[PDB]
């Protein structure tokens, strides 16, 4: 069973130069998205390496669609964990202008035009969390069996607190390549500022960025 | 390998 | 309007070492690519430079779905528009058995055991195509507007051919962030066997690597 | 730019 009052507790639950502000946010938000993800129905009782897998393959798309969720009261901007904003203008100034504006025109604007919910936004988390696709799975079945009833549970959601809205499911998900291409250009980023090695990274963003 | 995220995930 | 049956018939008109044959196919394709998007309702009603952004902006993605469902009852391989058979064992001897298991895994597995017709690839195809996030457009509410009217079709013709298939349109729809990723790692590779110089790369194809 | 994209759409 995959109760949305549970995804939206899970939610609710874990609510409280540039790039190195944004970075800090991101390793505080890593130790969130585990306690998150523990909340999340069935998460808990797949295998620990799985767990691990899951999480490692997903943590970048997670933690962008939240934030990008939670500026969506905030203009040309977005609202980071640690409770600075960060503008468009000072993200440009730090040299990620393009991938900033990406996130602020393929998410948070079109998560503001369609007033997206935070239960359809833990829905969308958790299809991303349950990745049958993630590699060394030890038993994808069981992943995509747990995709396919939050979907179900997703879709139910929209069509009775939304009736006047027949695409709105359908909207949610196509906001999902979206989140994928962008997450993959964040990592490329975070390699790079690894690489260079002048911009500080804490520990468990350091790990994240580890070979498998 | 993924030392932080194991004891985090340990509950 | 955008009928279904209208993408069905832009798919049936189009229908016909190791790394540079598929190179050379997908050049070839490339030409098929622009005759099939005209094909499509209303797509050759948008602006010339309108047309350009939308094909520079998917062709990867467009061409991938196209020879992943036309390999859909070959055992570990991909069938070429040349004709060609490419097993994974050869993929893997050429340097690119990882993204070919990719491709293998994701997709072509997956439309084959759910049967994915070729009316629902065609429009999965439309929703690619018509892509407003692309980068330039001068109007991408129209682009926007387009995507939803075939989205819409697909889930009803979904609906009445497959009613004991709740979740199939949902299905259909997440195995776009899987194209996604797939099709930017293929671009990566493609922009090496150029820096390379070591590989055969045809014109149209050559272009499409060019810079905006 | 984009040469032989423009020459094919053309129709
Ligand atoms: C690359 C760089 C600096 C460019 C701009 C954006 C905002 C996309 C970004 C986002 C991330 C982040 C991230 C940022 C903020 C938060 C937060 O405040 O909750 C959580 C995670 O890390 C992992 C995924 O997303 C890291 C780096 C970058
Ligand atoms: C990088 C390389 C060689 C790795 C393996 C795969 C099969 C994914 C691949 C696919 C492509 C292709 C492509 C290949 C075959 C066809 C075809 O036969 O229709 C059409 C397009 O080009 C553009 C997108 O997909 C190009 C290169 C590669």
């Amino acid at each position: 069973d995959m109760p949305v009052e549970r995804i939206l507790e899970a939610e609710l639950a874990v609510e409280p130069d540039p790039v190195t502000n944004i970075c800090q946010a991101a390793d505080k938000q890593l130790f969130t998205l585990v306690e998150w993800a523990k909340r999340i129905p069935h998460f808990s009782e797949l295998p620990l390496d799985d767990q691990v897998i899951l999480l490692r393959a997903g943590w970048n798309e997670l933690l962008i669609a939240s934030f990008s969720h939670r500026s969506i009261a905030v203009k040309d901007g977005i609202l980071l964990a640690t409770g600075l904003h960060v503008h468009r203008n000072s993200a440009h100034s730090a040299g990620v202008g393009a991938i900033f504006d990406r996130v602020l025109t393929e998410l948070v604007s079109k998560m503001r035009d369609m007033q997206m919910d935070k239960t359809e936004l833990g829905c969308l988390r958790a299809i991303v969390l349950f990745n049958p696709d993630s590699k060394g799975l030890s038993n994808p079945a069981e992943v995509e069996a747990l995709r396919e009833k939050v979907y179900a549970s997703l879709e139910a959601y929209c069509k009775h607190k939304y009736p006047e809205q027949p695409g709105r499911f359908a909207k949610l998900l196509l906001r999902l390549p979206a989140l994928r291409s962008i997450g993959l250009k964040c990592l490329e980023h975070l390699f790079f500022f690894k690489l260079i090695g002048d911009t500080p990274i804490d520990t468990f963003l350091m790990e994240m960025l580890e070979a498998p | 390998k993924h030392k932080i995220l194991h004891r985090l995930l340990q509950d």
